[PDB]
């Protein structure tokens, strides 16, 4: 069991914090980075502290529902896995989950609005809401995420608003590391393959030929905590993308060639498409968004201006190689 | 009442709580770490959490101190620490002081300081 | 937003909707607490003990708990007995084929952190290591008294459950 | 008891090396031939050459043991992982034992020279 | 449960027949300091914390530099 | 007084340092820290007894230890990153660039034979051999021959010293340095009848010494007064060297006079013994002598850029340069770590596989009690990045590649623990003679004490707080008076 | 740049580069007093000169040797 974490033993951090991973890098071992991860219980977070919990850096999570809260225990030893209550709203909580933190992530995003939260509210707001605290704390290895095509312009008031939180970490405690990561597949992912394992419709614009080149999760969280402690990182714009651009058509098609079924298939145009999206907001489990239907007309728009994974020495792998995995079991 | 939290990040405590114990603010060990340095330890799992339903136990010295030095009559005294009213064998076993050195002398299990008068 | 809000273990019913939906939560969390089906996982000392609770002195069908040993039908699991390296991949599978709204009760202290066969090669360190638990019952030979009592206590995390209250997102 | 399992044998110990030889060939063989089920049966993520390439080289691991005997407890041993594989009595985490190296690309900073073996003082 | 005092919850469990209040005074353990009755409080932000009570083995060297 | 006890303890067999014995010991430990230690028996160098301040130095081998690599930032240390403390070297070696006769490497008095081995192979690989020891007068070579290890050792058996027949120290307090041995004297004296003179410091014996003066003439004198005739009489005799005399400048005459006399007596210098034997102050200096850790003559002119401290707490502002680079390597904070620019956790005895020669000669190992505890390590593993920061290839990277370098160095040293004699006296003694010949002109300074306090040396001593207060309790006090 | 050599206490197979110490070290030292020469033993080895050089980098030769000059010539060759 060894630091596969790690480069070294001895790190002082940034802020001039003193740490020393005693014992050989396993479960039972402690490493010392005291990180912070927002919103762990989503799909990305699970797997990020996971690996981060993995070599023992005591991870404290903010959580928000008591229910979902409970599956990310089992990954880490006694005091490396944390549990706190918090809302995005009172800043007092905020202000209290990041106090020993050495390094801190937020991966809040959410496709669609409820009727307490917009996307003007949990991206560009809430952002400036807690990085303020991280400037007024001096917490080292500050990380945001962003999505894929963050733009200033419009048509997608979600990607309005990436773009207007990436420019507020940029504004406030400017070092930060700012990371898009691609489109994401992995097993049970949000929208991307299990809405296509299963749909009673599958119907969506564009005639499914918008263009990305999705990775594999695993990669991004690896990824990620190989970003998370050395240095060379700071206050750099990561575009994380799939090793080849692929089409709609294409994924599909790959999807059922495994399923050996008939995906279904519908594409009707743009306009009796908006409303009855526009009636699922009133219920409580989460349905496609309307805002989601914008993005279907866009595409990945790749900053050429950024560093990949090659950067710090990763390959990540192909959906093709993976296809007979991830929806094997709705054969 | 303000320590620094490894990064100038100071943490506040009220002051009945950077108290070894109720009876004592002071330690009484070598290794002792005072909770000056506990919070300085893990305050990680201390956030979001209660800081008066903790023990606080009532530390033995401050106890110990303010109980009345007996006297013996003749040179060498005894010390049982067991009640008269309990059917049993309490307390510590039968050992015996000498008590002839200027001041008192505390009997190494109960702490009971005794005299030659 | 505000930047003040009460944290959600602070809260207290204001808007008649909050009325309406605590009253609405209290209903559902009454019926996940009244009835109340466990798994039959025991497997050894801490199995016996399992049964001492059906047994007519400490009853659990006067508190609704019944073992309908089907993990389907089961809300949660009572690991129970020491857990072995031979079979902690059945313990994961059958915590897997669980409905969702589920907790799992470690009974027994070789249940938690290894216990008496801490030290021993073929053991899992505790059921911590293969499924999230909840509670855990102390007690080597662990009470039916301190078995009632963690399922008293797990019943009391059941009426904090806030299933309907975090709509509103509190 | 009187009747074994389905692939069980009575263990019989061979006087020569080729008739040692023959055996383990045999085993091989058998190894080979039961590959495909394992990958239906234990479910895994990869393909069935992965599978075989793995089981020639554990055997070019044991190539080069001179005795006979010790050839003798290590052909005992293969026939009876082959008796746990060839059946459900192993089950898929047990199975994957066998890829470590498969499963996960290691991690950043394997150490190779002295000086990555020095910093983290030899892990 | 545990929600009673320590010298009753053995009479609720009929560990005696003379209660508490009935008891001599003889046999009440007289004690030099006031009592709290913590009851329990798992999960409730009072819940109990651990830590080790002493200080790391070895303590570090402070830094004092000399100018030559 | 209660902190472990004797179930719970883990025990290694090991070495005393801090004692020119070497003492055969039993480290008893916890697991982490150090318990205590115990003299575990050996016939020839100790016969189950054990030095003071060998038994209490476990206190300050957990207290002020160095846990982590300090840089100085100008009259400031932060901790750093274990890279960039030596890649801090690696810089400021090339903004200083020593090119010869600039790299200054000095060891101390409890290091590793082990260490220095990685030393001197990454001091003359760097390409100067700006090799000396801690100790004032330590800057030449220690006026007698690193060649025939008799010139350094201690060549009559200390088994011998039961069939000892009259002997005298100069220079010294065997009560204070190696009391061991002060216990063999006392021994010897009691069992059998025996003549002991004492030339030097005025010291307080257990036994009865005779003085003779306090002068290197007063001395000279002596020789040719009287035991001219009694250690040609003598059936073996010895004669006892303290190494303080290394301190003074005026040695070299000073071992002149004593290397004509154990040429002229053929009783002291016989076959089957030498009556020339010297002691050291550590249990370190004798194997440094083994490994030929001694500055050239040329080495000894130029004043360095880059100076080298391992362990050598004894060093002062005087000693060093103004702007030089003043890397110390050790295990806890003394003096040594106040001048430093960059300091380094290195493992103290405890904690390594160490290695050690006494003045008795034997090579003995000290098998590792712990792990170097926070970010310590051992010092040749550290020694090795060092040199592949700079140009440096060290020729090793294991234990077993060091033993045979060190087999290179010194086959006796790999042989552990087996006292050999010397075929070379009569030559040795000569070579001795020859060298510091005529050239040394030896004043009227009279043979002060070579250490201030007993319990206060060696960095450990001053580290333990508990030999602090044996200190203060341990001078002309009233209750440690005799009348 | 310094030298070494070590020979065997026992009398056996060193005993010309024992008697080659004997004498030739006030000639050799004299010889070359910017080098340095050290001798130890070790019960029993082979007679063997290690040399280090103006890199540190070293060279050997191993005496099995039959008189005091057929010593030097091995000697006066290793330091050329
Ligand atoms: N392919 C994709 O899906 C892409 C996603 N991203 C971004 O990566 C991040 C994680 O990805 P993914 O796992 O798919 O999405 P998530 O499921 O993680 O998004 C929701 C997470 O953020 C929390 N969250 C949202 N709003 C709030 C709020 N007001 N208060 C507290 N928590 C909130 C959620 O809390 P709770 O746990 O209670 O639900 C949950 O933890 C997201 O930020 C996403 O925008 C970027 C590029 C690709
Ligand atoms: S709790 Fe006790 S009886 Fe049960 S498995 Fe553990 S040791 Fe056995
Ligand atoms: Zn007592």
């Amino acid at each position: 069991n060894s630091f596969e974490n790690l480069a070294q033993d001895v790190n002082i951090t940034r802020s001039g914090k003193t740490l020393i991973a005693k014992g050989t890098g396993g479960r039972s071992s402690r490493t010392g980075y005291t990180a912070t991860v927002f919103g762990a219980n989503g799909f990305l977070g699970s797997y990020l502290t996971a690996k981060l919990a993995k070599h023992g850096t005591t991870v404290v999570v903010p959580y928000r529902e008591e229910m979902a809260k409970r599956h990310l225990k089992v990954t880490g030893d006694l005091g490396v896995v944390n549990f706190l209550e918090m809302d995005l709203r009172n800043l007092e909580s905020i202000d209290e989950a990041v106090r020993h933190s050495d390094i801190v992530v937020n991966l809040i995003g959410r496709e669609y609005e409820t009727k307490n939260f917009n996307y003007y509210d949990v991206h560009v707001e809430g952002a400036r809401r807690i990085a303020e605290a991280v400037k007024k704390h001096n917490i080292a290895r500050y990380i945001h995420v962003s999505a894929f095509n963050a733009e200033i312009d419009s048509p997608s008031e979600f990607n309005h608003t990436k773009g207007l939180g990436e420019q507020v970490t940029k504004d406030i405690v400017p070092w930060a590391t700012i990371v898009r990561p691609a489109p994401m597949f992995g097993r049970e992912d949000k929208w991307f393959l299990d809405r296509m394992a299963r749909s009673p419709c599958l119907v969506s614009a564009n005639k499914f030929q918008e263009t990305s080149n999705p990775v594999h999760v695993i990669d991004v969280a690896a990824a990620l905590e190989r970003i998370c402690f050395d240095d060379s990182t700071v206050a750099q714009t990561f575009e994380l993308y799939g090793p080849q651009k692929f089409t709609q058509k294409q994924i599909i098609d790959m999807v059922s060639e495994t399923l050996r079924k008939e995906v279904r298939h519908i594409e009707l145009p743009k306009a009796l498409y908006q409303a009855y999206t526009k009636a699922t907001q009133a219920i409580w489990w989460p349905t496609y968004s309307p805002d989601q239907v914008e993005r279907q007309f866009l595409s990945q728009k790749i900053d050429p201006s950024a560093k990949t994974f090659n950067d710090l020495d990763l390959t990540p792998m192909e959906l093709p190689d993976l296809m007979f995995k991830l929806i094997r079991p709705y054969r | 009442k303000s320590i620094i939290s490894y990064n100038g990040n100071t943490i506040e405590i009220p002051e009945e709580y950077t108290k070894q114990a109720p009876n004592r603010d002071s330690t009484w060990a070598p290794a002792q770490a005072s909770k000056t340095e506990i919070y300085k330890n893990n305050m990680v799992r201390f956030e979001q959490k209660d800081l008066s339903k903790q023990p606080m136990p009532y530390a033995g010295i401050e106890l110990i101190a303010q109980q009345p030095v007996r006297f013996v009559h003749g040179n060498t005294a005894v010390c049982d620490g067991a009640n008269h009213n309990g059917p049993g064998a309490q307390g510590h076993p039968k050992i015996f002081i000498n008590v002839d050195a200027p001041g008192s002398h505390a009997c190494q299990y109960c702490g009971t300081r005794y005299e030659k008068e | 937003m505000p930047t003040d809000f009460p944290l959600p273990s602070q809260q207290k019913p204001n808007s008649a909707v909050d009325y309406t939906l605590t009253t609405l939560d209290a209903v559902a969390n009454w019926a996940r607490q009244g009835s109340f089906w466990p798994v039959t996982f025991g497997l050894a000392c801490c199995a016996v003990e399992m049964m001492h609770v059906s047994a007519p002195r400490y009853d659990q069908d006067r508190l609704g708990i019944i073992f309908r040993a089907s993990p389907r039908q089961s809300d949660i699991m009572i690991v129970a007995g020491t857990l072995t390296n031979k079979m902690a991949p059945v313990l994961r599978q059958v915590y897997d084929q669980m409905p969702e709204p589920r907790w799992v009760i470690s009974m027994g202290s070789c249940a938690n952190g290894g216990g008496y066969y801490h030290f021993s090669y073929s053991v899992v360190r505790g059921c911590d290591r293969i499924v999230p638990v909840d509670v855990y019952v102390p007690g080597c030979p662990p009470t039916s008294e301190a078995l009632m009592y963690g399922v008293f206590q797990l019943q009391r995390k059941m009426r904090n459950t806030k299933i309907t209250r975090m709509w509103y997102r509190k | 008891a009187i009747i074994a399992t389905a692939f069980a044998e009575t263990v019989k110990f061979s006087g020569s090396k080729q008739e040692l030889q023959k055996r383990t060939l045999a085993l091989y063989r058998q190894f080979l031939r039961g590959a495909p089920t394992f990958a239906d049966l234990y479910e895994v993520q990869f393909s069935i050459p992965t599978i075989r390439t793995k089981i020639r080289q554990e055997f070019e691991r044991h190539r080069f043991v001179d005795d006979l005997s010790i050839q003798n407890v290590l052909y005992a041993k293969g026939h009876m992982e082959y008796q746990e594989c060839i059946n459900f009595w192993k089950q898929q985490a047990q199975f994957l034992k066998y890829f470590p190296e498969e499963d996960d690309i290691q991690g950043r900073h394997q150490p190779s020279n002295f000086v990555d073996k020095f910093l983290k003082n030899r892990a | 449960m545990s929600q009673v005092e320590p010298g009753w919850h053995f009479w609720l469990g009929y560990g005696v027949d003379t209660a508490p209040c009935n008891t001599p005074k003889e046999k009440l353990p007289i004690r030099a300091y006031p009592y709290k009755f913590q009851p329990n409080y798992t999960g409730t932000p009072g819940a109990f914390v651990t830590y080790n009570t002493l200080k790391p083995k070895i303590s570090a060297w402070e830094p004092v530099t000399k100018q030559r | 007084a209660f902190r472990a006890r004797p179930w719970e303890l883990k025990k290694t067999e090991s070495i005393d340092v801090m004692d020119a014995v070497g003492s055969n010991i039993r480290i008893d430990s916890k697991g982490v820290e150090v318990m205590r230690v115990i003299p575990r028996v050996h016939e020839d160098v100790n016969e189950e007894w054990i030095n003071d301040k060998s038994r209490f130095a476990c206190d300050g081998l957990k207290t002020q230890r160095l846990t982590t690599p300090l840089i100085r930032v100008g009259d400031k240390f932060v901790n750093a990153t274990w890279d960039d403390a030596l890649s801090t070297i690696a810089k400021a070696y090339q903004q200083k660039a020593p090119k010869g006769d600039e790299f200054k490497a000095v060891a101390g008095a409890l290091v590793e034979v082990e260490s220095m081995v990685a030393l001197k192979d990454m001091t003359n690989a760097l390409g100067s051999e700006n090799t000396t020891t801690d100790t004032p007068n330590g800057n030449s070579a220690p006026a007698h021959g690193i060649t025939f290890r008799s010139n350094y050792l201690f060549n009559s058996s200390i088994a011998g010293i039961e069939d000892a027949d009259a002997i005298l120290l100069v220079g010294t307090n065997p009560r204070r340095e190696a009391a061991v041995m002060n216990a063999r004297i006392r021994k010897a004296w009691l069992r059998q009848e025996l003549e002991i003179a004492s030339v030097g410091p005025t010291l307080d014996a257990t036994f009865d010494v005779a003085e003779l003066g306090n002068t290197h003439a007063d001395l000279e004198k002596a020789l040719s007064g009287e035991f001219g005739e009694v250690l040609k009489n003598a059936k073996n005799p010895l004669i006892i060297v303290g190494s303080g005399i290394t301190d003074r400048e005026d040695a070299g005459a000073f071992f002149n006079t004593i290397g004509k006399f154990v040429e002229s007596t053929p009783s002291v210098l016989n076959e089957n013994w030498n009556g020339y034997n010297v002691l050291q102050r550590s249990a370190s200096r004798a194997g440094a002598y083994d490994i030929g850790f001694t500055p050239s003559d040329e080495a000894s002119k130029t004043t360095p850029k880059m100076v080298w401290l391992l362990g050598a707490d004894e060093v002062a502002a005087s000693d060093i340069p103004a702007d030089a680079f003043v890397v110390y390597q050790g295990h806890n904070g003394d003096v040594g770590a106040q001048f430093a620019d960059v300091v380094l956790p290195g493992a103290a005895y405890t904690e390594k596989a160490g290695t050690y020669v006494n003045t008795e000669g034997r090579s003995q190992i000290s098998r590792a009690a712990t792990g170097p505890p926070g970010g310590a390590r051992e010092d040749w593993k550290i020694l090795r990045a060092v040199s592949e920061y700079l140009g440096v290839a060290l020729p090793y990277e294991d234990a077993y590649e060091v033993r045979d370098r060190l087999a290179e160095i010194s086959p006796s040293l790999v042989r552990y623990d087996l006292v050999e004699p010397t075929v070379f006296g009569d030559v040795a003694v000569q070579h001795s003679l020859v060298g510091p010949n005529g050239s040394v002109t030896p004043s009227s300074a009279p043979l002060t004490e070579t250490i201030e306090n007993f319990y206060m040396t060696d960095s450990i001593s001053r580290s333990s707080p508990t030999m602090a207060k044996s200190s203060i309790a341990f001078n002309k006090d009233n209750k440690k008076n005799q009348a | 740049r310094e030298i070494r050599f070590h020979l065997c206490q026992n009398g056996s197979s060193s005993a010309p580069l024992r008697q080659f110490v004997k004498n030739q070290i006030g000639a050799f030292q004299k010889a070359n007093p910017s080098t340095k020469v050290l001798v130890r033993e070790a019960n029993g080895v082979k007679p063997i000169v290690f040399a280090r050089f103006d890199h540190g980098h070293e060279s050997k030769i191993g005496l099995d040797v039959s008189s005091e000059k057929e010593v030097a010539e091995r000697v006066k060759s290793l330091i050329e």
